[PDB]
């Protein structure tokens, strides 16, 4: 039966041929190429934003899978290769299944406990055959293993959701849809969000490929009964070749600043600032076990610290999956693309600067400045900007204030200490061109006329 | 588009040509009284980066974007 | 018998056919095309809305728990595909039910103990079947029993609520009504609502693959029975094939301060906050539901305080539902479509603005702000005014108390030294344009003459 | 039967033969070899970059392996040589295999003793064979033994993802994912990335090359199957040989400070510094994990004392494998070859001169440079520099800092000590040439004319 | 829709245009002596982008979206 | 391409010619009063190259990368 029955399902699915990464491409968001540069200014605050365009096209072949796809998925279990298994929308079939070894990777185990074999592939039996293999080494070597997989720490921006779903796959759509990520906020440039995968591992599940095609039907299977279980050539028959498992998390960081220093902010918390810290507005979905329910520095670092390894108790739920070709046998793989006019956005703080010369000579002050704008029709511009109190004599002591604008940049100074004799009265103490923004910069100049000192100093 | 692209520093402002990625910017340097009007790199436009092509050290300048608007009396002694 | 019912029922439900995301798809309210901002003055506060189009199309294959829906837990209850279904009202039919095999995932589970199978599928039955094992499971393993800390915490400005038709669900239309989301107010721009629904799965459910239509029922259904028995080709038929159980906690923070800090609030003490809830008078509903009721502080880390643990002692619910189609056993998912206006709101702050010129040094006090408004056609402006002795002498001391309206924006303030020299006679001390809204400020100038210092102040 | 397998089989595959070296090729990125030479100007930082073409040819048989392909790594398969076997994602085969052996390389033997054989081999079966051997030889003398301690600590600049392709294999591409390597700042000169790859090996398994080809097929393997199967000159049998088995980290080392220091930077580590490393951006991969979750001074120090001393604390998991054409049983390698552009990692800095002079006499600086300059179209030259300070009188002291710019090069220096003598009023205290920049340098001079003594001190 | 979109840094309207584009509002703005009145996008109506695009530090403005109220003397002195 | 090349220092510097790859740039230099332009390879530019290609010390050049470019004048006086 399952001879006839294989060499039939053979002359049917070995004719069948296409390509995977054409049915199965997820390529989301197309945008053309817009390059806006803008501006903004805020009370005490510059800003450019840099719509600049950014595709992201993606391909992989681990199927993720999370909790409202998790009893549909588990090894061997034939599907239709369609949109269906794109979104991870995964569609089952009627079909009969017929004896397949199943295989797991269990690390310890003692050289008969990581294989077994069903007859008729079923949910609950295979689960509860995996669920025995776990419990066989959950409580027998736990003392002393301690499985180093992945900790695999991936950080991105929360830019364009079609973004999240190309560079992280699809199904994360509705996952992450309650991790509160603003989509318009990145993509008009209101706010920031950042979004860090954090995982481990814990073990997988393996098909031996159908050295029969029959022996992936319960012995006996028919082209009309596998065409009236709906296969066809255009959602072909594959088969799943991995279920993987493991503890993981999608944390989240959603605040004000740009400039991922924010990143910073997600990893030494993993691992002012205390005030990028303070405008945390955490959302997490995550997946002690009360530590889990907080949620702060000293949770997640416990949890991929501590709770990382194989729990006191259980792991989580399976990760992914992957199937492969039944005409071939040849593995699949996703394409996810999304295109975005990514804005890198930067912030440029309202410089302060006090003027203080408390030098016995009398100096005098040029402060050049660069002036980035636009002029009046949306056309970009670069300009001068002149110390108007030129040529200006300062008191033994003096200090001034100066709004050394987050407008102002490439700033250049020169001091000149005014000195009694005749050759070239005027005598340089300190030109320097091309300084950083200063929040409060403190030109304090200093010494006498004949040796004229000076400070630069940052009061904050 | 059209930036004004002067020979040599001069008063004179009459030479107006459609340039290539040299009109990144149209440039005008008052130094002294020697005024420049040029073709130029934008991003390689800064207070630096002209003062070096112009070889002296103080300076006044101008750079503009648009086509031509750039001009000498848009700077003012 | 059986056999020729697999047989009828395969043909007719492959001859039954149907975009089945047609019949379950589903649209809420519809807003024209209106968008506005719009602001507002009151005896001393002020307010801006921007009442702007919300508009949100989301789906899942999670389907809800709820009473008028409870009757067909303990999955596998076939449906007929209806607009009932889609909000939530399943279709009962004394049909003789077939063998299958059920099976309850459990963390840690027994060996053996997560297959199950049924001869007659009934409520009754299948009920005590799940009873038994997970009463197994209970006094087995529950004294060291922990979980997947499956937290899926979930926040949601609650402003419309055909918005909470589409994102949660339409059966919430009924669930919400005794937790009061009154979104209606929201549309009035007066009231805020934020609901924050904490979820957490304690195990579930799952059912074979239907090999035939009537591998579900008894045996010998003939089509026009099914027929005869309401499920029909225009309400076809649809597998059900899972049921998760667990914790739920849905509460909806009731604030009138459209500061969207709220929706930090709501979760701030789940970790300013504190005032803008001591009088929300929150509203809570769980699906000990008294001991939440009434409302506290830790309720949340108490459901997974007790929530880590089952026990006998108080009710803790099915959480949620799903079904698939039954012609080709595709996976079934609904559509549910919102359009209405979302309102973004703000506020800002009239108080008593003092200017303190005490210093010993006479300064000219110019002072300029932005007023947004408009007068006799609603057509908006904002123009600018100019303090009273704008850059006009001020007395040795004088302390002047401003009606600060928080109505006016951008302000600037420059304080002037006065001298007598020629070359630029406007010293200045402090002019920093552009600066924040300070209800009530002490806007004091100080220092000495050779160091002129300005006085950012708050009085308190 | 397998004997007539066999023979038809050698000939088979003997036929399917093709330059392996070449069907294994990855002739990478096509560059135009060009030198871009253009500069730079950070606010006090002169960076010069001169992007040049730099081809990376490479072919190796370490063929790496990662999580996303742990399903189908070990020897004794029977694969497909096509792009897949190229990408890393290796191609399934319904072959049933025969009778072969494999080996295993236990420390502690002083035969060829410890070794085994399938009659017919299957994943579980050779699997738990393999997993067999390992724990075997782990529960009884790894206790008590030695093994090899050395360190294997590959490093380079992700220039390139095609650069770190041909470096590091092609389906790194995938694997580098959340490395957080922004080799296009590298392409724009924004910031450096470099991998430090510390591989970790512990054991290997190999199998003994194709003595029979049917001792590699079930009994009776005949070619129209393999046909069927796709096994023919299109995509002819490949044989996997080897398979690694140890840890990894590839620390990827990202400074905003673009310089080589970098690598010093990671040596400072691996065994001031501390501002080039507090711009690290490091983000670790692993291909337990815990000792590197933590982070500290000595991580990669006891990762290797104590990680590399890898003990029976819990087994590694596998690293890498390699293959070789079933005809052919000889070493299977890819050619990863690459051209990518070089960014020219350069750059300079200003550095303060302090010319001071003390001595008792008359002195005068003379200090000439070379200068790095533009012209006309940005065209590169070089200046002659003339000091202003020439030809100008200086007291009995002069103590003024030149702004001796990185931009500046070549400096070179005269000290004048001026003679009362009428014959030569001049005397050189010092003069030099091909002297570096220097960012605080206190040139200095003392004593009188009959005894000029100089001074050169670096304050720094 | 017919705000004064005539660019004239002087003290009389000349044109009443009905713009679109870059009537969002209508603004005017007196710096000193001079005085300018155009069509305008009200969200770039403020007093640091007029300060901008006018370089004086001392000025005035009014901005309204209604058709022509920013005529000149709604501007006031 | 075609570079200044005169073997003998002269200040008028007239004989320019089209020369090999040895040279880079065109590099004129002034000793008090005696001038040197030629065709001179820029990395064999140098203060200490030009000096010792010249049996002389002191010195003021130029050398720049296009050709015919280079000219005393250009150095200060």
């Amino acid at each position: 039966n399952s001879e006839a029955a294989k060499k039939a399902l053979n002359d049917y699915i070995w004719g069948l041929q296409y390509d995977k990464l054409n049915i199965l491409t997820h390529q989301g968001e197309k945008l053309k190429n817009h390059s806006s540069r803008e501006a903004f200014h805020r009370p005490g605050e510059y800003v450019v934003c840099e719509k600049k365009k950014q595709s992201i096209s993606n391909a992989t072949s681990k199927l993720s899978v999370s909790s409202a796809n998790d009893d549909r998925i588990f090894p061997g279990a034939l599907l239709k290769a369609d949109q269906s298994l794109l979104e991870n929308l995964p569609t089952l079939i009627p079909v009969n299944r017929g004896k397949t070894t199943i295989s797991v990777n269990l690390p310890g185990l003692k050289n008969g406990e990581s294989n077994l074999t069903v007859e008729n592939p079923s949910n609950s039996t295979v689960r509860t055959a995996v669920n025995n293999l776990v419990e066989k080494w959950i409580q027998n070597y736990s003392k002393t293993h301690a499985v180093p997989a992945r900790m695999q720490y991936e950080s991105i921006s929360a830019q364009s959701m079609s973004q999240l779903q190309a560079k992280f796959g699809a199904d994360f759509s509705k996952v992450g849809a309650p991790l509160n990520v603003d989509f318009s906020s990145v993509h008009k440039c209101e706010k920031q969000v950042f979004i860090a995968n954090f995982r481990q591992v814990y073990y997988t599940a393996s098909v031996d490929s159908p050295n029969s095609p029959s022996a992936l039907f319960g012995s006996g299977i028919t082209p009309t009964d596998l065409i009236n279980r709906g296969v066809n050539s255009k959602t072909p028959p594959v088969y799943v070749s991995n279920v993987s498992y493991g503890r993981a998390m999608y944390v989240k960081f959603e605040t004000t600043s740009k400039s991922t220093k924010v990143q910073a902010a997600i990893d030494a918390v993993v691992k002012e600032y205390e005030n990028i810290l303070k405008n945390t507005k955490i959302t997490a979905v995550v997946l002690e076990a009360s530590k889990v329910i907080t949620g702060n520095i000293d949770t997640l670092k416990d949890l991929i610290q501590k709770g990382s390894n194989f729990s006191a108790q259980s792991p989580a739920v399976p990760i992914s999956y992957t199937t492969s070709f039944v005409k071939d046998n040849s593995i699949a793989t996703i394409q996810n693309n999304t295109d975005y006019i990514e804005t890198k956005v930067t912030s440029y703080k309202d410089g302060a600067l006090t003027l203080n010369h408390d030098g016995a000579f009398v100096a005098r002050f040029y402060v050049y400045w660069e002036e980035l704008g636009h002029d009046a029709d949306g056309y970009e511009t670069i300009r001068s900007r002149s110390w108007s109190g030129n040529g200006y004599n300062r008191g033994a002591h003096y200090s001034t204030t100066l709004r050394f604008k987050g407008n102002v940049r490439n700033i250049r100074v020169k001091v000149l200490g005014a000195t009694g004799l005749a050759w070239e009265p005027w005598r340089l103490i300190y030109s320097k061109n091309d300084l950083p923004l200063v929040p409060q910069r403190n030109i304090s100049t200093w010494g006498t006329t004949l040796h004229p000192q000076f400070e630069d100093k940052v009061v904050k | 588009l059209q930036c004004y692209n002067c020979p040599n520093p001069t008063a004179d402002c009459k030479t107006a040509v459609n340039c290539s990625s040299d009109f990144d910017a149209c440039l005008i340097t008052k130094a002294g009284l020697q005024v420049y009007n040029k073709c130029w790199k934008f991003e390689h436009c800064n207070f630096n980066d002209v003062t070096t092509r112009l070889r002296e050290n103080e300076l006044t300048y101008y750079c503009c974007k648009k086509d031509l608007c750039n001009f000498n009396e848009q700077l003012e002694n």
